[PDB]
RNA sequence: GUAAGAGCCUAGCAUUAGUACU
RNA sequence: CCGAACG
RNA sequence: UGCUUCGGCACAACUGUUAAAAUUGGAAAAAUACAGAGAAGAUUAGCAUGGCCCCUGCGCAAGGAUGACACGCAUAAAUCGAGAAAUGGUU
């Protein structure tokens, strides 16, 4: 319609955001020796993989915390994880050019995707088929076959880091963000893109897709814009903006959006409305510079009651829901539909 | 200041690296996590009850020889040394430590 | 492992249905309910002396296992039937007797 | 003193298509 | 035990 | 060659990148002569980066002067408006 037409549609009839319990952070883990960077839940929701600067994956106990082993065999950082839902199977990624399939039966690596130019930065398991997808500065998604380490595919078209990137059974199924600042959304037959999003201002860092909704979250320096899904069209910003690089996002089922920001802010969003009803501020443990406190990786776990984030002052902290909370006890940062006539 | 960007007869040279190798994957079977088997049970039960389990199973409960001696009692009120974790490159107990053993 | 392996626990391999004989199963059924047609026996001997092996003629001989012969043959051993334990096997030796 | 290349002359690898008259 | 290339 | 009513049937069925050539062109090398080596004073170890540069190598090694090149020599005008003053037209 317009902007006027269309804010005082909104000013109408913006969903009001769902009343979600406030988290706490309850737990951190000292033990990395570098950034963690990535994150990784297993399918039973009993163990999560953080990988670090310190090159090593760590293994822990989700209940506990407890390292229960360290993985070392990258040359460099592990920037991206993935536990297979259906294999016995971990994949990490990382700046040394290499994809490795860990044997979690063996905890050794058994096959490693050749092919990368430069530092991978995202993974990305098919749900459905046994192929992965990952993304390097090198600017391109190489689609691999899990089996044969075959790279199967290469998503060409973006122009810098392929940061970001998610995998899903329907068209599109891989989805990338970029540090071009677009979104490429990818037919994984034709090895084309199917659409090109560039509506957000800086690279997209985070990609998020809603756990039961076809849509996904992006998330830039500058906006959380979200997109419905097949054809990517854009749905909204967020409400508010944390004024931060996002260098993470997770959505839950409940719909908390949890944004974690490269200054170690973290922000939990009504997904449906848009609207922030939390946000908070790192704490860097003791040692730490305040500068080294950004929010590499978050992940739910698998019930969605407790967020595990990858920090920059080396240590992975834990989040549960304060769910001693009614609406009326803690409703957190309090809603105000978007009035405003704006240009958009 | 700017990578190399990485787009994609075939040649017949043949890698060792690429030859045949781990030909099947492994699926998660009935006891490994697998999809099927991890709908049927509530984790939010299994994670509320081992993290409670952990919680409360960590808390645990429901004149002499020395009278020209210039000095006495110089240990007392020295620190005992603690398992932390300091952030610090070089301000740690690792490196501490290190710089002591291998610097002399 | 961090997926620990769902294994076959290898302690004794038995066959997976109660295998073909010359007689039926109601036929021992039979045989069982009346003491005058039953005989207890334990088979004893010294070391070696041929007491598996003789078992294993028994069975050889009231049974459906020629197949089972070739592939002895063919592997290069001769048949130990009662002696089932793939550990009491690779000793040439009964370890625990067995009815 | 490396040893790189530019060129000059002379310098033996690949090819099987094409040849008309108001 | 045991030898070749390269730098 | 069988079978043959000796008339004939049956069977068997399309090689050749067609050259002992003809051109035809492009090539590495050799000599010659040219000229003849990273970084900041000098002398020197390298490891990279980028790609219509390759060579040696089985190579996802390693090497080739850190293999070479590039590498800037920025005669890359990265360039212009503010105001007073003063002078020019017109009344
Ligand atoms: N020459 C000969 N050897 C035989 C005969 N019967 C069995 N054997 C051999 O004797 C070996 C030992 O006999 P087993 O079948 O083990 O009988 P066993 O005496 O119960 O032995 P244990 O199992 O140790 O008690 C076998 O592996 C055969 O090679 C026979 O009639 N003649
Ligand atoms: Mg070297
Ligand atoms: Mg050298
Ligand atoms: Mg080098
Ligand atoms: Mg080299
Ligand atoms: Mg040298
Ligand atoms: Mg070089």
């Amino acid at each position: 319609n317009s902007s006027a037409a269309v804010s005082r549609r909104i000013a109408s009839k913006w969903p009001r955001p769902v009343w979600h319990a406030p988290w706490k952070m309850y737990r951190v883990i000292s033990g990395h020796l570098g950034w963690v960077r990535c994150v990784a839940v297993d399918p039973s929701n009993e163990w999560f993989a953080t990988g670090s600067a310190d090159r090593t994956i760590k293994i822990w106990d989700l209940a506990s915390g407890q390292l229960k082993l360290t993985l070392t065999g990258h040359i460099e950082q592990v920037t991206g994880l993935a536990v297979s839902s259906r294999h016995p199977y971990m994949f990490s990624c990382g700046l040394d050019k290499m994809v490795k399939c860990w044997d979690l039966e063996q905890n050794k690596v058994i096959r490693s995707y050749h092919g990368h130019l430069s530092g991978v930065y995202s993974i990305a398991l098919h749900p459905n088929l046994d192929v992965l997808m990952t993304g390097g500065r090198d600017s391109v998604v190489r689609v691999w076959d899990m089996r044969t380490k075959v790279q199967a595919m290469v998503l060409s078209g973006h122009d810098q880091t392929v940061c970001s990137l998610l995998a899903q059974a329907p068209d599109p199924q891989v989805i990338s963000g970029s540090h071009d600042s677009t979104i490429r959304l990818w037919d994984l037959r034709k090895g084309k893109a199917s659409a090109v999003l560039t509506h957000h201002k800086k690279s997209i860092r985070a990609l998020a897709m809603h756990p039961h909704e076809f849509a996904f979250a992006s998330a830039s320096a500058e906006n959380i814009k979200k997109w419905a899904l097949p054809d990517g069209d854009f749905l909204h910003n967020m409400l508010s903006q944390q004024r931060a690089i996002i260098n993470s996002m997770a959505i839950n089922q409940d719909g908390v959006v949890a944004t974690g920001g490269d200054n170690g802010s973290l922000w939990l969003w009504d997904w449906r409305s848009g609207h922030c009803f939390q946000q908070d501020e790192t704490v860097v443990q003791p040692g730490s510079l305040e500068s080294e406190g950004a929010l590499y990786d978050m992940t739910f776990d698998m019930t969605g009651s407790r967020l595990i984030t990858a920090e920059g002052d080396k240590t992975v902290k834990m989040w549960k829901e304060v769910e001693d909370a009614t609406p009326e006890t803690h409703p957190g940062l309090p809603f105000r539909p978007p009035k405003d006539i704006k240009r958009f | 200041w700017a990578p190399a960007i990485g787009g994609e007869k075939p040649s017949v040279q043949q890698s060792a690296k690429n030859l045949p190798g781990h030909t099947k994957l492994k699926f998660r079977q009935t006891g490994q996590a697998a999809e099927e088997e991890l709908r049927a049970k509530d984790l939010r039960a299994e994670l509320e009850a081992k993290e409670r389990k952990h919680f409360g199973k960590q808390s645990g409960t429901d004149r002499r020889w020395d009278d020209d001696v210039v000095f006495k009692n110089q240990a007392r009120g020295e620190p005992k040394q603690q398992k932390r974790f300091v952030n610090d490159t070089i301000r740690n107990d690792f490196h501490r430590r290190f710089l002591q053993r291998y610097i002399r | 492992p961090i997926v620990a392996p769902v294994k076959v626990k290898k302690f004794e391999t038995l066959e997976a249905e109660p295998l073909r004989t010359h007689y039926s199963n109601e036929f021992l059924a039979t045989l069982m309910a009346n003491p005058e047609l039953v005989r207890n026996v334990a088979v004893v001997g010294h070391l070696h002396h041929g007491k598996t092996t003789i078992m294993d003629m028994f069975v050889e001989q009231t049974h459906e296992l020629r197949k089972m012969t070739a592939a002895q043959q063919a592997a290069g051993k001769q048949l130990r039937f009662t002696d089932t334990r793939l550990d009491e096997q690779a000793r040439a030796m009964s370890i625990k007797m067995m009815p």
